[PDB]
RNA sequence: GCAGCCGCGGUAAUACGGAGGGCGCGAGCGUUACCCGGAUUCACUGGGCGUAAAGGGCGUGUAGGCGGCCUGGGGCGUCCCAUG
RNA sequence: GGGGAGCAAACCGGAUUAGAUACCCGGGUAGUCCACGCCCUAAACGAUGCGCGCUAGGUCUCUGGGUCUCCUGGGGGCCGAAGCUAACGCGUUAAGCGCGCCGCCUGGGGAGUACGGCCGCAAGGCUGAAACUCAAAGGAAUUGACGGGGGCCCGCACAAGCGGUGGA
């Protein structure tokens, strides 16, 4: 039960002898704007259904998003394949200052502040795919800090 | 019910394979090599043995179901007979899939209750005697390859293996659906992958023997009985 | 040949720590040996030692890891996610109190070379002066 | 100039009531009670998925189209808001609200905001004493926001100022019915404000 | 005839032309020209070179660039304070 | 300048072919060979600059040493961990992780052209544009189609027959 999204739609083509032969390509996400986030692509041969297999497909690949106020708890760069995603927090009252596709994500994710660049290729598929994992490798002075104390913690804290 | 490090050697446990197949990261569970074959440490075999059978049992003292695999020749005829004393195996074929699309796998299984169904039936003796060799045939391939599968009515709350990198299809559909896996495990084998590991052959009928037959004893140990 | 050394060492326990090596040796040096004694402190290490290789003096760097992981790829979190040298011979990189830098909203090192000592960015910060920009960790 | 023009129609693309009108906004004749499509040959027919710059676009209008005002004057605004320390999306809510021509609405003399700027224009306000004319005049906390002596007697100022009678003036304001008067207390926090507008896209549409 | 670009128009044109209707701004709105942006497309921040454009045909070696471990002096670079 | 067996640009003659003016055949000069001096280009290719450190292993091979079951150096190959890559692939012979230094690239055609300069006996080489024009030029991989590509299989498809059409 969450709110779905459409990062984008294509048709594609195969061969056989007399003719193309079409399938369709969606990417789905699917957000609570509470810390959870998840994208789908889901390919059928007819358009509404593969939206359904996406949406399918988001729900099980999702990401909790350690959101801190609206916006994300540190900068982070991150690339996939030829793409490459930049999300740089921001102060209250910036908004989503985001591509096309970053935004969906983010926005479903429950970020309302946050700076962005894409860059290298910038095909959907490839930066939806390097924002989910850029936002899949966020951490906190906290969880950080478990990591690095970690071998005993709890002496200190 | 435990084990001692003798009855361990006379089963040839720690005969491990030639040097040639080898998984480096295995080497934290050697001894050393005679003759071109890796001696797998019953020292340390005797000490994991013990952190996967205490895993074991707790599982069994709460209730989960274990899912036995051994598709290997040797195996096969002890994974069986070791499993039914209680739990559900794999023997013959691991059809990709089992774990993770069990649903439409378990789909086959109401398949043959229902042809199981048929074949106390009258109904039966209606069908073109083509049809009915025909359907006696699906059933019967049926019966082969899923007569321990068909005990499963939920994915198992731990997958025990023999020979991890043989069945590391099973093995990933585990990991994928974060079952546990445990695993009697030679030196071929990346044993990171094992959550549960018993290094040791994973060849011999003597060794397997001895292993399963101390899982499920001590599985209705802690089953009351 | 050889000509950063300081590289070579943080290069070291980067290649050492994605094959999670429980430890690496490195040759020793009274300033590495101080980048380690920062790194140490700020728990990206479990610590180092000093040893001898062939009666020659080394750094044993003991590496640190994250806890086991579910799912199809178990290999722990690292410690050290991103270890970086900054200023490197043929690029020299000074910087004035007032510009040296954040590392990761705060959750990261800056390691910094100044005439007060081998400091943290937050430790050279406190005592009002710079230096050469090291590296970064996180 | 400002725009004049149909309304209840701005009412119907924006596809939510924007007060435009007034004594009728309130009756069951905002043709968003007989017409709530959009207007024109098409407004009958499904609509496409909006664009994120549809979005953007048409959240910004709806709360400019609320408060009268031309893009330009609309735009300098949100970029004075940019320039604050504040939260934007806020302190933009409160300099519009700032604003003359809507102080006087909000106080109530007016019926609506077009109704207002009139009455300021045509010289029937005080600020302080003295007379203000400009619709754009930013009222300030401490200001003091009267009738004209002069216009006290207008059908439609006593005829609105008895619907005072019932109603209560916003939070940050203070209303003198029988003196006429009416005090400017302090900026409206964005709670007090309840648009049906979502700041933020605003700012987001901006940002391009 | 349109056309910034991909393209549209060969008898059903949401792309030409007119009309109705709509959108955007409003004493202004468009066009052309020019600068910066987008263009991490000269990449200091911030790019590359097996096959996409890209390793000199190979060596020798000049200027230059760069350079191991410990101790101490100098304090040029570098860093801090005060002041102009 | 010497040398010339065999071969063989051009050239001579035979064939082929719609035409050969090439592919096939018979000849044959330069050249191919030696010395000396020039030329200085190449798919001069691993299409991968040099040096150094770091990062699983397996196997084949050339070549050293040892307490030579095996251990330990230096080469040459194949397969592969981690990683890298657009993929193909690379993967301790890195295309991985890093430092130093050099060379080079910046859309296709125009063009390795023009102009200028340098070298050269010459042929020519090195260095190297723009106007203009296009909206692509490209790399790898996918499905298909096709091949005077390969493999296996089938149909009265050929073959083996019997009887006809084409003539009246
Ligand atoms: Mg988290
Ligand atoms: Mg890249
Ligand atoms: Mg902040
Ligand atoms: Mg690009
Ligand atoms: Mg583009
Ligand atoms: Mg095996
Ligand atoms: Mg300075
Ligand atoms: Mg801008
Ligand atoms: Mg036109
Ligand atoms: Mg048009
Ligand atoms: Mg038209
Ligand atoms: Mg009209
Ligand atoms: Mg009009
Ligand atoms: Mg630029
Ligand atoms: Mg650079
Ligand atoms: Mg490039
Ligand atoms: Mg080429
Ligand atoms: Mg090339
Ligand atoms: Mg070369
Ligand atoms: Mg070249
Ligand atoms: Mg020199
Ligand atoms: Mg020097
Ligand atoms: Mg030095
Ligand atoms: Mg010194
Ligand atoms: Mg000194
Ligand atoms: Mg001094
Ligand atoms: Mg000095
Ligand atoms: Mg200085
Ligand atoms: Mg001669
Ligand atoms: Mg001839
Ligand atoms: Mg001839
Ligand atoms: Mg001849
Ligand atoms: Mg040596
Ligand atoms: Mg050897
Ligand atoms: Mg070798
Ligand atoms: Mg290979
Ligand atoms: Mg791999
Ligand atoms: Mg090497
Ligand atoms: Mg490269
Ligand atoms: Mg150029
Ligand atoms: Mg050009
Ligand atoms: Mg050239
Ligand atoms: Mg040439
Ligand atoms: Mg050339
Ligand atoms: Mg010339
Ligand atoms: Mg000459
Ligand atoms: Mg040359
Ligand atoms: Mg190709
Ligand atoms: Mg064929
Ligand atoms: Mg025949
Ligand atoms: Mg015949
Ligand atoms: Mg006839
Ligand atoms: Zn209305």
């Amino acid at each position: 039960d969450f709110e779905e999204k459409m990062i984008l739609i294509r048709r594609t083509a195969r061969m056989q002898a007399g003719g193309r032969r079409f399938r369709f390509g969606a990417l789905v996400v699917v957000g609570d704007r509470q810390g959870r986030v998840g994208l789908g692509f889901g390919k059928a041969p007819e358009v509404p259904l593969a939206v359904q297999k996406a949406g399918y497909y988001a729900r099980r690949n999702m990401v909790e998003v350690p959101l801190q106020n609206g916006t994300i708890p540190h900068e982070i760069e991150v690339e996939f394949g030829a793409s490459k995603i930049v999300l740089k927090p921001a102060a209250p009252g910036t908004g989503v200052i985001a591509g096309a596709v970053p935004r969906a994500i983010l926005e479903l994710a429950g970020v309302t502040d946050i700076l962005t660049k894409e860059l290298g290729s910038r095909n959907p598929i490839n930066i939806a795919y390097a924002t989910m994992e850029a936002l899949r490798q966020l951490r906190t002075k906290a969880d950080v800090e478990r990591l690095r104390k970690g071998e005993a913690h709890a002496q200190a804290q | 019910v435990e084990i001692t490090v003798k009855e361990l050697l006379e089963a040839g446990v720690h005969f491990g394979h030639e040097r040639k197949r080898w998984n480096p990261k295995f080497a934290r569970y050697i001894y050393a090599e005679r003759n071109g074959i890796h001696i797998i440490d019953l020292q340390k075999t005797m000490e994991e043995l013990e952190r996967t059978f205490r895993f074991i049992e707790d599982l069994a003292m709460r209730g989960g179901t274990i899912l036995f695999v051994g598709t290997k020749k040797q195996a096969q005829d002890i994974v069986r007979m070791e499993a039914e004393r209680g739990m559900p195996y794999v023997n013959q074929r691991w059809l990709g899939g089992m774990l993770t699309n069990f649903k439409t796998i378990s789909q086959r299984v109401h398949r043959l209750e229902e042809l199981e169904a048929l074949f106390a039936s009258p109904e039966i003796e209606e069908r073109p005697k083509k049809e009915q060799v025909r359907l006696k045939h699906e059933l019967e391939r049926l019966q082969k390859y899923l007569s321990g599968f068909r005990l499963l009515k939920r994915l198992p709350d731990a997958i025990f293996v023999v020979d991890p990198t043989k069945e590391a299809i099973a093995v990933r559909e585990a990991r994928k659906l974060f079952i546990p896996v445990i695993a009697l495990a030679d030196t071929d084998s990346d044993p990171d992958l094992v959550d549960y590991i018993i290094p040791g052959n994973d060849d011999a009928i003597r060794s397997i023997q001895l292993i399963l037959s101390r899982a499920v004893d001590l599985i209705i140990q802690a089953r009351g009985g | 040949m050889l000509t950063d050394p300081i590289a070579d060492m943080l290069t070291r326990i980067r290649n050492a720590t994605r094959v999670y090596k429980e430890s690496t040796d490195v040759p020793a040096s009274r300033f590495k040996e101080e980048i380690l004694r920062i790194l140490a402190r700020e728990g990206f290490i479990k610590g180092y030692e000093r040893v001898d290789v062939d009666g020659k003096p080394y750094l044993r760097v003991y590496l640190k890891y994250g806890p086991r992981r579910q799912g199809p790829d178990p290999r722990p979190e690292q410690v050290i996610h991103h270890i970086r040298r900054i200023s490197k011979p043929g690029r020299r990189v000074y910087v004035g109190v007032k510009e040296i830098p954040r590392v990761r909203r705060g959750l990261g090192i800056a390691i910094l070379s100044t005439s007060k000592g081998v400091l943290t960015d937050r430790e050279a910060r406190k005592l009002g002066v710079g230096g050469e920009l090291i590296c970064e960790v996180w | 100039g400002r725009y004049i023009g149909p309304v209840c129609r701005l009412c119907r693309r924006e596809g939510v009531k924007l007060y435009l009108k007034g004594e009728r906004c309130y009756s069951p004749k905002c043709a968003m009670e007989r017409r709530p499509y959009p207007p024109g040959q098409h407004g009958q027919k499904r609509a496409r998925r909006p664009s994120d710059y549809a979005v953007r676009l048409r959240e910004k209008q709806k709360l400019r189209r609320i408060y009268g005002i031309s893009e330009r004057q609309f735009r300098n605004l949100f970029e004075e808001a940019s320039k604050k320390k504040g939260v934007t999306g806020s302190v933009f809510l409160g300099l519009l609200e700032s604003r003359l021509d809507n102080v006087v609405y909000r106080l109530g003399f007016a019926v609506s905001r077009r109704q207002a700027r009139q009455l300021v224009r045509h010289g029937h306000i005080t600020v302080n004493g003295r007379r203000v004319d400009l619709p754009s005049y930013r009222v300030r906390p401490g200001d003091e926001i009267a009738v004209a002596e002069k216009s006290r007697n207008l059908e439609l100022i006593r005829q609105n100022l008895e619907a005072m009678k019932g109603r209560k003036v916003g939070p940050w304001l203070s209303l003198d019915v029988e003196g006429m008067k009416g005090k400017f207390l302090r900026l409206p926090d964005r709670e007090d404000l309840a648009l049906p507008v979502n700041e933020q896209l605003v700012i987001e549409f901006y940002s391009r």
